[PDB]
């Protein structure tokens, strides 16, 4: 019953029955580094989750194909069947397109969908149909409806095209049907309050200390290492940290206590993972299980609820702020708590100040963990800095 | 002829396998497998139809369907957008070089023979469908265009002196 | 509700629906005629025919809702009418500035202006059994705030061609020109 209004992060997925087994493939965009777009497993996130901060876009304007055709030619509304929109990539600011070449040698008249940066011409802009026969042109859409995006330059549809390894949408003539799932509803999001898939780092209260991993002159698996750390680090690319909450949709809504989440690392792109036989440690996305990698804050260090918070379809109510908000993190399966220690002997102590964080029952009342949000700019630049350090070290084996 | 176009291109199995489909390529095998059904009577009616020319005749009524359909001499295409996108689709649909290698076939010029094959009429189209969708407006093209689809034929039809079969 | 049958249908929601879709295409055929100020002969009548009909249907509402029937209030409040109102005062909001422009086109703003006066009694009669907070008060604010551009651009209107019978014939415009007729060099009436 909820309508899409405008200036909202949604979602673009779809369900794809191929070899007797259905899937739920997503819209994703590189953005930076790549042009064409590319699909996105939200199902099967048990073993590998989804990357759902690229496949996050942002609606500008819905305007008619009269409206559209005289500005082109020379607010929170609501989206209607038939109009024309502009889908602006949340994460890049880019904006979806229509492009001109193409890929998949199979489809001799189809076109590639990616990202430019201009929103001039026909090839930015979208308009959208029905896939029943209840909903007619001109009604207002709703959560869950399934949509029909035809191009307005090559009058194609945005069709989810089948290969062996090819697995791109592209602009083709046979129609694929695409479910919106909203993420944020664009309505009085709380400043200063937490928010679903946020980039942020923790703090202490009288430690000026934050959760980091080792830097780059370390190999990658004394970086798999976690620790804690004061200094310039309290502004680096290392220190952030992502909530890649577990819904597909409303995964941007307000983060309360108790739910699961887990917590990626934006420049190396891997979870906190836990197995008992050793402390936590970094691992990649391939292997992270939801039990493993599952993560909560807690208000307290007891057990008072666990089980209590099942599933809230909306935006949620504003409970955990940034700065006067004391979270404890609590694992899914172990729950146990977080503290600090002194791998660091008196032999050297005055040297390399860290202390690891290994996570047991008791702990110590003096975390004291402050959130922190980090600026678009410094999230931008972490994200960018993790995708081009991944093709240049493909690129520097490649060519070796 | 627009909404030709889109309920074409709605419905894309009108055109021939053939040309469209993850299997043949485009006019010119279709045309080559048509010359050799036609030269071959294992495949057709052993006054039968033969089915290679049934298949040149389908193709050639869709390009010439396809070319008329074209939105302009660039009269209000030189200043409209749809117009452009419609060409633009019929310049994607089907491709320039598959065009000029099927206008260059040089068909015979036969004692008669029998006209139920490819038919002279057929290039007509094709020639209709390349200065509506392309035109004549560069040099070098429209140069190798004469020399590999013209001379042939202007010379098959200048050879004649008394036996005048085909006009 | 023809209560007694088996398979009731129900007409107001009917008729609210087809008010919709004359209301969609008269928004399309304006916003076909942007940006031309020409209106032919064909462009009159395509457009007086549609008022009459619009008119027609707004009147057929009036009767519907006239006596204070509470279920074809709630039944009006539950259906599509705000998208209809709606668009017809964003259609009117423009039509009202564009004709006023240029001549030969008194009749069309005449008929659309008495257009204007049925909607808004059809709008009015929703309220006569009104209560300081009920339903229907609450969704005509919403398609106030939902349309606030448009009305306040007829509000200026209406006050702009209002305060013209007091501001001319009241201190001086009366006499500047004492002739006869209304005689006026359009000079004097500038700085007047």
């Amino acid at each position: 019953i909820q309508f899409l209004r405008t200036d909202d992060e949604v979602v673009l997925q779809c369900t794809a029955t191929i070899h007797k087994e259905q899937q739920k493939l997503c819209l994703a965009a590189e953005g930076f580094g790549n042009r064409l777009c590319f699909l996105e497993s939200t199902s099967n996130s048990k073993n590998v989750p989804p990357d759902l901060s690229i496949c996050t876009f942002v609606l500008e304007q819905s305007l008619s194909v009269r409206a559209l055709q005289e500005m082109l030619a020379n607010g929170h509304r609501t989206l209607l069947y038939g109009h024309a929109i502009l889908l602006r990539h949340s994460y890049s600011g880019m904006y979806l397109c229509c492009l001109s070449t193409s890929r998949s040698s199979t489809d001799k008249l189809a076109f590639d969908v990616g990202l430019q940066e201009d929103t001039t011409g026909e090839a930015c802009w979208w308009t959208i149909h029905p896939a029943s026969k209840q909903r007619s042109e001109g009604e207002k859409v709703r959560v869950g409806d399934d949509l029909i995006l035809v191009s307005v330059s090559s009058e194609r549809y945005l069709h989810l095209s089948y290969g062996n390894s090819s697995w791109h949408v592209d602009a083709a003539f046979q129609q694929t049907l695409w479910s919106v799932a909203p993420i944020s509803s664009g309505s009085e999001a709380a400043q200063g309050y937490l928010i679903g898939g946020d980039v942020l780092r923790l703090l202490h209260g009288h430690m000026d200390e934050c959760l980091t991993v080792p830097s780059g002159e370390h190999g990658e698996e004394q970086r798999r290492t976690v620790h804690y750390e004061g200094g310039a680090v309290s502004v680096h690319a290392r220190s952030l940290w992502r909530l890649e909450t577990l819904r597909v949709a409303w995964s941007g809504s307000h983060i309360r206590w108790g739910q699961p989440f887990r917590l990626r690392h934006v420049t190396t792109g891997k979870y906190l993972s836990l197995m008992e036989d050793k402390n936590l440690l970094l691992m990649d996305k391939e292997k992270a299980d939801v039990k493993s990698t599952a993560f909560a804050f807690r208000s307290s260090k007891e057990k008072l609820d666990v089980g209590v918070r099942k599933e809230v379809d909306g935006m949620g109510t504003s409970e955990i702020k940034y700065g006067d908000s004391i979270c404890y993190i609590q694992h899914v399966d172990t729950g146990l708590w977080l503290t600090y220690q002194a791998v660091d002997v008196k032999s050297a102590r005055m040297g390399s100040i860290q202390r690891k964080a290994i996570m047991h029952h008791e702990g110590h009342m003096d975390d004291g963990l402050n959130l922190s949000r980090s600026q678009h700019e410094e999230s931008r630049t972490a994200r960018v800095i993790r995708s081009t350090v991944f093709l240049f070290n493909r690129f520097i084996r490649g060519l070796d | 002829a627009n909404v030709v176009v889109r309920l074409l291109i709605r419905r894309p199995e009108c055109f021939g396998p053939a040309l469209r489909g993850e299997g043949g390529n485009g006019l010119l095998a279709a045309m080559e497998e048509a010359i050799k059904i036609a030269e071959d009577p294992s495949r057709d009616g052993p006054d039968t139809i033969h089915m290679g020319n049934a298949i040149m005749t389908f193709y050639a009524a869709l390009i010439d369907l396809l070319g008329r359909c074209a939105p302009e001499m660039h009269l209000i295409h030189a200043g409209k957008g749809e117009a452009i996108r419609i060409r633009s689709i019929l310049r994607s649909l089907i491709p320039l070089g598959d065009l000029v290698g099927v206008i260059s076939i040089a068909f015979q010029m036969p004692e008669p023979d029998m006209s139920a094959g490819f038919c002279p009429d057929h290039k007509a189209a094709m020639v209709l469908f390349l200065d509506r969708v392309y035109g004549i407006e560069v040099q070098d093209f429209l140069l190798h265009l004469l020399e590999v689809g013209f001379l042939p034929d202007l010379r098959a039809a200048a050879s004649l002196d008394t036996a005048a079969l085909s006009x | 509700t023809q209560t007694g049958n088996n398979t009731t249908v129900n007409i107001i929601i009917s008729t609210v629906d087809y008010l919709l879709r004359v209301q969609e295409s008269i928004s399309d055929f304006y916003w076909y005629y942007s940006g031309k100020d020409i209106i032919d002969e064909q462009g009159q009548r395509n457009f007086s025919k549609a008022i009459q009909v619009a008119k027609q249907v707004f009147n057929t509402l009036t009767e519907y809702i006239q006596g204070p029937c509470t279920g074809n209030q709630q039944s009006l409040a539950h259906s599509r009418l705000w998208d209809a109102v709606v668009g017809f005062l964003h259609v009117f909001a423009h039509m009202q500035m564009k004709l006023s422009q240029d001549s030969s086109q008194i009749e069309l703003l005449k008929e659309l202006m008495d257009l204007q006066k049925d909607m808004v009694v059809m709008l009015l009669s929703m309220l006569e059994g009104n209560v300081v907070n009920g339903t229907i008060g609450k969704q005509m604010v919403d398609m106030l705030v939902e349309s606030s551009n448009n009305v306040e651009m007829i509000l200026k209107f209406f006050d702009m061609f209002l305060k013209l019978k007091d501001l001319t014939s009241s201190d001086t415009f009366k006499e500047y020109d004492p002739d006869g007729k209304g005689v006026i060099s359009k000079r004097d009436f500038h700085k007047a």
